[PDB]
């Protein structure tokens, strides 16, 4: 799904700004 | 996961905190 | 230090494209 | 770390693939 | 609406590049 | 607002100028 | 000065996520 | 201004919230 | 089409990261 | 073009290489 | 040199918005 | 080149339009 890929692209940058020093994990599957 | 949660519905920053390390 | 914050903002997007369905763990310095 | 290596030197696709799951 | 949020994300960067020194205002509601 | 105008239809750069300060 | 222009490009996206429905007024230096 | 303060020092969420409406 | 414009926005940055020194060409029409 | 190919379906990085100079 | 890579990443997005349907040829240094 | 000119000096809309097709 292309639109799912687009939202995940915005999810990653949102997580990076929110978490910061702690870091984050992204796992679609 | 986060894709089924924060992409079908808009997540608050507090809900985004659940995926930090 | 802001320029590292900007560089990390580009790194996570690059990791998102490269990894795809595998996912990644972002751990900054 | 990825920041110490890729924010000082341009990391290619194959270098960035090292940090995937 | 998530897709509305995505377009607003691209609207902000388009406004920033277009306006420049004048600045801009974003107000969804 | 801009959301109802420049997201339902693609706005030109001239139309984007209407929202500068 | 370009690096400020890049920093401002990241600032507006950060403001977009933080403010949400409130909106913001971006006034550069 | 936001540029003079946040492009010299990393602004957190609570600092950036000062400039919202 | 707005959604087509959004995908092209992500296509350009993906091409830039993939191609690199060679450069790339984008042509919708 | 790339819009009809890599936007209707997700393209691999190898398929993206077809549009480099 | 990374900061040029970041600047080029913003340049292509700026070119994408400016050109629109015309398209562009990105040839880095 | 676009990099030598626009990454050292801020290019406006009309400068960037020079590199379109
Ligand atoms: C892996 O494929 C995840 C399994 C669930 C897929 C959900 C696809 C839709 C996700 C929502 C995207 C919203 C885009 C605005
Ligand atoms: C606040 O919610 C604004 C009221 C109107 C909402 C419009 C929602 C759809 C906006 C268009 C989004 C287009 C995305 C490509
Ligand atoms: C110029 O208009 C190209 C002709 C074909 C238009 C295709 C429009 C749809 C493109 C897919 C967009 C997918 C967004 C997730
Ligand atoms: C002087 C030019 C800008 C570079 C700043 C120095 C490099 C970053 C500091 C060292 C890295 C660790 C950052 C810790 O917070
Ligand atoms: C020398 C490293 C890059 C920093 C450039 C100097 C800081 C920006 C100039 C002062 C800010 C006002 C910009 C006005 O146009
Ligand atoms: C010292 C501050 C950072 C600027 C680095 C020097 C400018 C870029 C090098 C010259 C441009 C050509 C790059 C070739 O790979
Ligand atoms: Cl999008
Ligand atoms: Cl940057
Ligand atoms: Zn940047
Ligand atoms: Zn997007």
């Amino acid at each position: 799904f292309v639109n799912q890929h687009l939202c995940g692209s915005h999810l990653v940058e949102a997580l990076y700004l929110v978490c910061g020093e702690r870091g984050f994990f992204y796992t679609p599957k | 996961g986060i894709v089924e949660q924060c992409c079908t519905s808009i997540c608050s920053l507090y809900q985004l905190e659940n995926y930090c390390n």
